[PDB]
RNA sequence: GAGGAGACAAGUCGUAACAUGGUAAGUGUACUGGAAAGUGCACUUGGACGAACC
RNA sequence: CCCCACUAUGCUUAGCCCUAAACCUCAACAGUUAAUCAACAAAACUGCUCGCCAGAACACUACGAGCCACAGCUUAAAACUCAAA
RNA sequence: AUAGGUUUGGUCCUAGCCUUUCUAUUAGCUCUUAGUAAGAUUACACAUGCAAGCAUCCCCGUUCCAGUGAGUUCACCCUCUAAAUCACCAGAUCAAAAGGGACAAGCAUCAAGCACGCAGCAAUGCAGCUCAAAACGCUUAGCCUAGCCACACCCCCACGGGAAACAGCAGUGAUUAACCUUUAGCAAUAAACGAAAGUUUAACUAAGCUAUACUAACCCAGGGUUGGUCAAUUUCGUGCCAGCCACCGCGGUACAC
């Protein structure tokens, strides 16, 4: 398909079956499907934790490297892994949300004392 | 039916949806299919009549089953 | 097989019953004013928006009275085909508002719905109308209905009668009070819980909407999801509406309801019941589809044995054709299966089966469709459409297969047009009549 | 409209083929004929000529 | 079928027609007899190439095409039917 | 194929048909539960609702996603080089148009196509180019499936015309043997927009229906068959009739109805 316009975007499209969402790192054209074409796979994220209690997460540091050089975007969550793997900074949103979890928190403590 | 079997066995002369009219035969042991019913064909050759390849399908539309 | 069949909730106990409005069926002789004391009734002029001049489907409206209660006006045909219509108007009703032509007395129809009303058993208020014109004489009206046992107040009779002009709209408000004050001496009540019971008043196929089936419910409400069968048929309620088509989000007793989603349309009068669940809904669908074929079977049976017999009596002892010309064959479509059932029974009413035999190759409800072209061209027939529509590619289609579609807007017409062809297949005029 | 084929199926007229099938059979070709078919010219054995002399 | 008479025809010239059980029913070229070969027939094979065949009948047929052919020849199907041939 | 049944009075060979195996659709009879996958027959016509906003105005998006298979060797490799991303740049990535090569099935009873080539700056000159190694032509088919090509109501196109368009989700009429909800949510991923919190999304997620399939289970089992191929029939009724058979065949007083 002669797409008009477009760019690469690292995402992660979705797998697995229905409530075991399972992710595929890949390196695709923004406007492919989420689940469609795509340029190269970068690795993969188990949302739900193994038996072990992890969250496996693959990620082809050097292709990933290699494709932000090129020119590829990021997609909000795979920034926010990056930023847990500390490949990146953590994202300001991801900060930000730990502090009004901290703040709702805080909150509740309040009124559950206040009983 | 062509020799050596001797009967007279039920048939019936359906116009087919695909627009061609064909005969087709009457399976079990007596029915009551009239003019202007619809019934459901399927293939299938009647071994001892010459030139019945259709055989009208038991319990659907207006063909009932066999009574006991 | 077990009895998996879905039946009539047992009669509600009296904590249950709660009060409901009234269900009152306008019936009478043909042009006696009828449809012109609903529209008065009803604040809306339909009787000049008509095909005919002439009521051809019992329709059912919820009208709001000035004191603010509601009623359920059944308006019926009045023509003699639609005797079945009449009958189940008759059988659904609560009261019978009998509208009696001062000038024209009573007439056949007119003692027709007096004995559906009093099969039914149902009570009768006498509405005499076209009181203005002259020779009304509504006493005389009274007295003829003594013979039929309508008994007036006047003469004793528990019946009331009451002097109207649905034209110049006098003494309706006097009407309307008479009928508030028999829907309260009858103390109507319902359950408005529990699965639903209703009765089918009319039904179609509508090319948006489906399968459409104008009901009123009779126990129970009904909501957008319920699960409803009735006689073969069965739907999940997808879109409830009024006589204005507007949603309505509940059904309550006594209210009329177009209700969409039936799998199958079911037949005019049948009575819709609530289920559990689609699952249900279907295993009681194939009960009862079962049960109708073991009464087939039976029949067939009965048929079989004999042709058997005959044929083994005939061998002990021994130890495609060219239709002809006095055959009509017709296919029937009507807009409702109320239409359909009245041409039917206005065929089965034939007679003259010697001179030309009348064969009824397929009926339906729906517009002329390329299967009834086919039908037509297979049988050399002539489809008969009664307030159907011919699109331009069917016309081209049985154009060009020899057919004729002889689509038609009043009974009376449609029954004129099929009498000629019957006296055109004779070798003349016909001897058959419809009456 | 009519023909052809196949099938079902009995009769009808003959007996053309299968034995040297009672005129050996058949191929091509031509004429002829209720009907298989007959004959003419050439060709094949998918016939025989019994297999010492007699 | 046997007997008699006679014509086309069998012959010559110049053109057509292009069919045969046109069969030795056994393709051309090269090679072998070694360890055999359904039956019959004219023993069994190897290498190589071309031509042809894929159940019976419909069918040396229909349609199309070509042809000095005009009741023709070459090429040549399909539908229906059968469990056989 | 590890094959089997069937030509005949009998044997051998050749051959066709059928049986046994595995899927998918439909139908008949029958059905308890849970998880998951998949789901109009049709490029015929469509009521209704929704499906594209974002945002300090401009811009950007609504060309994407989703859909169908009508059409059909625009899909693959190489050359060249547009558009787009890499905050501006850089060549890098991606990938149009153009050029070269490759690229479905059947019919040759479709064998000729009829200008289908070349040279020259041009003028104009040469008379050539394809084709039995299948040109030209007709019919059929979406394909080579992380997905790709084509179409977007028809007139290939769409200025214009015919006309008023679900082949977006749900749904409907017609049609077919073929037939799922006119559910909820943006909670997750993706897209659009914004500087951003965020907003929209019938994409998607989580649900609804369906024995179409796989997995798992229940202390509530049906369907088919029982002459041979092929596992498995007692007694009756019928008597070449009723009827049965995938093939061979059975039934004229039956392990085959
Ligand atoms: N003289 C007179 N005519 C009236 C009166 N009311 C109505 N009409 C007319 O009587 C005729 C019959 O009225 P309709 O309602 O059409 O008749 P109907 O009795 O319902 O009959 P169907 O057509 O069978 O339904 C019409 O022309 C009315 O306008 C009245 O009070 N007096
Ligand atoms: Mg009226
Ligand atoms: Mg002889
Ligand atoms: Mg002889
Ligand atoms: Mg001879
Ligand atoms: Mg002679
Ligand atoms: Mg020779
Ligand atoms: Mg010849
Ligand atoms: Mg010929
Ligand atoms: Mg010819
Ligand atoms: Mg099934
Ligand atoms: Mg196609
Ligand atoms: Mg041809
Ligand atoms: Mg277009
Ligand atoms: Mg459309
Ligand atoms: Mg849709
Ligand atoms: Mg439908
Ligand atoms: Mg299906
Ligand atoms: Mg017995």
């Amino acid at each position: 398909k002669a797409y008009r316009g477009g760019h690469l975007t690292i995402r992660l499209a979705l797998g697995g079956c229905t409530n075991r969402p399972f992710y595929r790192i890949v390196a695709a054209h923004n406007k492919c499907p989420r689940d469609g074409r795509f340029v190269e796979q970068l690795g993969s994220y188990d949302p739900l934790p193994n038996s072990h209690g992890e969250k496996l997460v693959a990620l082809n540091l050097d292709r990933i490297r290699h494709w932000i050089g090129c020119g590829a975007h990021l997609s909000k969550p795979m920034e926010k892994l990056l930023g847990l793997a500390g490949f990146f900074p953590l994202h300001p949103m991801m900060i930000t949300n730990a502090e009004r979890l901290r703040r709702k928190r805080a909150r509740e403590v309040l009124l559950a004392s206040q009983k | 039916p062509k020799k050596p079997n001797s009967a007279n066995r039920k048939c019936c002369r359906v116009r087919l949806s695909t627009g061609r009219e064909a005969v087709c035969f009457i399976p079990g042991e007596g029915h009551t299919l009239q003019e202007h019913q619809i019934v459901l064909v399927e293939g299938g050759r009647t071994q001892d009549l010459p030139g019945v390849k259709l055989t009208v399908v038991r319990g659907k539309y207006d063909c009932g089953h066999v009574q006991k | 097989r077990k009895n998996k069949d879905a039946v009539r909730r047992p009669q509600a106990d009296p904590a249950l019953l709660t009060p409901r409005s009234p269900v009152v069926t306008i019936m009478g002789h043909v042009d006696h004013g009828k449809t012109t004391l609903l529209d008065k009734f009803r604040k809306t002029q339909v009787a000049a928006v008509e095909t005919g001049g002439i009521t051809q489907h019992i329709g059912a409206f919820l009208v709001s009275l000035p004191s603010g209660e509601k009623i359920t006006f059944l308006d019926t045909p009045g023509h003699a085909a639609f005797s079945a219509m009449r009958a189940r108007g008759a059988q659904v009703t609560d009261i019978v508002v009998l509208v009696v032509a001062a000038d024209d007395g009573v007439m056949k129809q007119t003692v027709e719905s007096i004995q559906h009303a009093k099969d039914a058993q149902v009570p009768i208020i006498l509405a005499v109308n076209k009181c203005d014109k002259a020779e009304a004489d509504p006493e005389k009206v009274k007295k003829e209905l003594l013979a039929y046992d309508v008994v007036c107040e006047d003469y004793g009779g528990d019946v009331q009668a009451v002097p109207v002009s649905a034209l110049t709209g006098d003494n309706l408000m006097a009407l309307a009070e008479a009928t508030v004050a028999l829907a309260e001496m009858l103390e109507l009540k319902a359950d408005p819980n529990g699965p639903v019971e209703g009765t089918v008043i009319e039904s179609f196929t509508d090319k948006g909407r489906g399968l459409v089936t104008t009901a009123i419910i009779q126990r129970g409400t009904l909501r957008k999801g319920s699960v409803l069968v009735a006689g073969k048929c069965w739907a999940k309620v997808r879109l409830m509406f009024d006589e204005n088509g507007k949603t309505i989000d509940e059904a309550y007793p006594s209210m009329p309801v177009g209700i969409t989603g039936w799998r199958d349309l079911p037949s005019a009068g049948e009575e819709i019941l609530e289920v559990e669940s689609e699952p249900r809904a279907r295993e009681v669908v194939d009960w009862r589809k079962y049960e109708q074929e073991q009464e087939k079977g039976q029949e067939d049976l009965k048929i079989i044995e004999e042709k058997r017999k005959e044929h083994k009596e005939a061998h002990q002892k021994a130890r495609k054709r060219e239709r002809d010309s006095n055959v009509l064959s017709v296919i029937i479509k009507g807009d409702v299966d109320g239409s359909v059932e009245a041409i039917l029974n206005i065929i089965d009413t034939y007679d003259a089966s010697h001179e030309c035999e009348l064969e009824l190759v397929h009926f339906g409800v729906g517009d002329v469709s390329a299967n009834d072209v086919n039908l037509a061209e297979t049988f050399d027939g002539v489809i008969y459409g009664f307030n159907v529509n011919a699109g331009n590619v069917i016309q081209q289609s049985a154009a060009k297969k020899g057919v004729k579609i002889k689509l038609h807007k009043i009974i009376y017409r449609l029954v004129e047009d099929l009498q000629e062809e019957l006296s055109s297949r004779l070798p003349a005029k016909t001897s058959w009549d419809p009456g």
